[PDB]
């Protein structure tokens, strides 16, 4: 009707969100720095099932508590205090606590060749750069311990069931310790953890590009569908 | 009076008109709108339930084939439905307050009350026979279909301003929508496509909308890389924008 | 206020002639050449064999040979020489990730995986860098090839002296013998079909395509321009 | 673990609650809501929650 005036409609519509948004891109976000590495799973002398278990095992709880208890990443992420969105506030819960952190760590698998890549975001490069390293350093004891467990499970039961009968115990037992005890699997590193120099996120003449065309046309928009409502007179 | 009130009033009006012209007076066309996706999916099951069981085992097909159908068939009548709105109120086009605008409008409504209806109706028979029909996020999949509202209405409204004249070129649309139920992942998951028709494969801004309503509906359903909102969104924004701008460029042109 | 100004002849001076002007003065003059060196590898094992190529398909573009190669061969001032094209030079200063992207932008690996190859194309301001960079690229990449293995077999061969130390006594020693020999052998070999060519015009800089798509791309813009100031015009009645 | 005795505790929630003395199928029924398990085609992998 006449309350919704052109100059009202742009103030409220492309002027105002740009302003805000501008002002939060420019003075309050906080740099993100990120760190690649490339990975997968090969057997020392089919293999899918075993990168398969690496993709569930990154965002795992347990490897969360490992890394906190670690590198102590619950009071890095709320180190800036200048940005409100994307930094970890103190005292949240444990469950917001994961999701902040599958959020920060993103993992892509391609399947043409089962090659896992793994970006770790972070505040300082150096410590991106630690968090990828530990990831991958955990990641392969976690699929080392996966086979050790089985191993050991079986070598329990040769030595509880300790003269052929004691030759092919002695037999078993020895075959059950090289089991437990080898190397069976080992992580191939295509492409280690970088060292960043600058931080990639957040890109912010992109969003700010994007979001002026948003609003410019959203504004357009509701522009031209006042217009026709007003055509009836 | 106000100009909203007279908005209310010739919307009103155009709405009793197209549900009596669509229904065909004796109400015999809901017979017609809920017999098409049942027969679709008696054809439609009956040779790949055992293929879509070797490819996704955690899906039921009935279900699956319902949130890839409705939405496209909602879809596909917003385009074709409101394509041809303008000849078929053409000779009432002078009273002063019977602009197309309207008539677009009036069947746009009509189309999503009829199919927001089958919607309903399709999750009620599914939940009665024993398959799964509660969606685990439902307001994300209500922003999905929006998505797709605007962007089927813009894409209907635009063809009907641009081809007001040569309504051969109509033709070239309705043919060429056929092929959209097919390389759209509808009828068969797109998981099973081989990676190297992929990329032209993302350039459908439906097959998008169609993932994404899926992927809000199951549970633990895995989304294709590449998939975002962000472009059919903006697809459906741009389309919405140029369509309003052609209307209101021939706005005095569509009378006779 | 503003419709009055901008007709149609000021708008097509506007969007249509004077970036072509700029565009075309910059292409045929300001542009440098770009000569492209060009090699036909593949790895098969010695005595299928996709995956490998798929992970040299990764470490080309990966950032470690990018600092394997800047060292070895400089390329940072390579790419700073010519000041006459800067849309295509590397600007001195930038960062790694600039120069990781630069570095991508100028190798272009194709796969063909129906009969089975790699294709490494290198663009180069002159024609024996361009060679001598690819013949670094495969030379590093067929040592890549090679320590991917003999991590492995290192791997195992501490294992087979933990168990010497352990202790029967020359089944020890054989298989310590067995893990310092894959250790030591050249597992896998990369056999080169097309080795790189010395190149002599250069070939990337197709100014005429651009040229093209200059002309489509302006024209969508003039015409949605001049859509939207005739929608401002109609709504200034 | 006594589950009956367990999912009774709540007497404020009137439909979450499990009510005494209802049928072993109902109970058979309520415990299969509670507990979700979902198999993954890709892995194979399990979750229970
Ligand atoms: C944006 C352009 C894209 C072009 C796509 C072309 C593909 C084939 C289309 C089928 C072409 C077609 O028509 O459908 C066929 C059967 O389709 C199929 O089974 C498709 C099988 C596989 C396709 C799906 C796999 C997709 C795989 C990846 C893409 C019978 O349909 P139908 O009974 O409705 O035929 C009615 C006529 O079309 C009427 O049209 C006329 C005419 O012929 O009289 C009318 C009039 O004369 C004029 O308006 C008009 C003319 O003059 C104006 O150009 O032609």
């Amino acid at each position: 009707v006449s309350r919704l005036t052109a100059k009202r409609l742009q103030w409220a519509l492309v002027y105002l969100p740009m302003l805000v948004a501008t002002v939060y891109f420019l003075v309050f976000s906080a740099d993100r720095y990120v760190s690649e590495s490339v990975i997968t799973v090969r057997q020392t002398s089919a293999s899918r099932e075993d990168t398969c278990y690496l993709q569930t095992y990154i965002h795992s709880m347990g490897l969360l508590q490992k890394l906190d208890q670690q590198l102590k990443l619950r009071e890095h992420f709320g180190t800036p205090l200048r940005d409100p969105l994307f930094r970890l506030w103190g005292g949240t819960s444990q469950e917001w606590f994961l999701e902040y952190y599958r959020s920060r760590v993103e993992v892509l698998m391609d399947d043409i060749c089962g090659l896992l890549t793994v970006r770790v975001q972070g505040f300082e490069p150096e410590f991106a750069q630690a968090l990828n390293r530990a990831i991958l350093e955990e990641s392969e004891r976690f699929v080392n311990e996966l086979s050790h467990r089985m191993a050991r499970e079986q070598g329990q039961f040769a030595e509880a069931e300790l003269e052929d009968a004691y030759k092919l115990a002695l037999a078993a037992v020895e075959s059950a310790r090289i089991e437990a005890t080898r190397k069976l699997k080992s992580l191939v590193v295509v492409e280690p953890p970088v060292l960043p120099e600058i931080a990639e996120y957040p890109r912010r003449w992109y969003n700010l590009a994007t979001l002026l065309v948003v609003c410019c046309l959203i504004y357009g928009v509701v522009s031209l569908v006042v217009a026709t409502i007003r055509d009836h007179q | 009076r106000s100009p909203w009130q007279i908005q209310q009033a010739v919307l009103f009006a155009l709405f009793l008109r197209e549900l009596k012209t669509r229904l065909g007076g004796r109400w015999l066309g809901v017979f017609w709108v809920l017999l098409e996706p049942v027969a679709h999916i008696a054809v439609m099951t009956t040779l790949f339930s055992l293929a879509h069981r070797a490819a996704m085992p955690s899906i039921e097909y009935p279900v699956f084939l319902i949130t890839g159908l409705i939405p496209f068939f909602m879809f596909r009548g917003l385009v074709t439905r409101l394509m041809e709105a303008i000849d078929s109120n053409r000779g009432l086009f002078a009273y002063r307050q019977v602009k197309p605008i309207d008539t677009v409008i009036a069947r746009a409504m009509l189309e999503i009350s009829l199919q927001s209806i089958v919607y309903l109706i399709a999750l009620g028979t599914l939940g009665w026979l024993g398959f799964h029909f509660l969606p685990v996020r439902a307001l994300e999949l209500a922003g999905v279909s929006a998505v797709l509202i605007m962007l089927g209405a813009s894409l209907g409204l635009f063809f009907a301003v641009v081809t007001n004249e040569i309504p051969q070129a109509r033709a070239i649309v309705r043919i060429s929508l056929l092929p959209l139920y097919f390389v759209s992942g509808v009828i068969f998951p797109v998981h099973t496509i081989p990676p190297q028709y992929l990329p032209l494969l993302q350039l459908n801004p439906v097959l998008h909308l169609i993932e994404l309503s899926r992927a809000s509906f199951f549970p633990q359903y895995r989304v294709l890389q590449g998939i975002n909102l962000a472009y059919p969104a903006g697809f459906a924004l741009l389309s919405l924008f140029l369509a309003l701008m052609l209307y209101r460029l021939r706005r005095h042109q569509l009378a006779s």
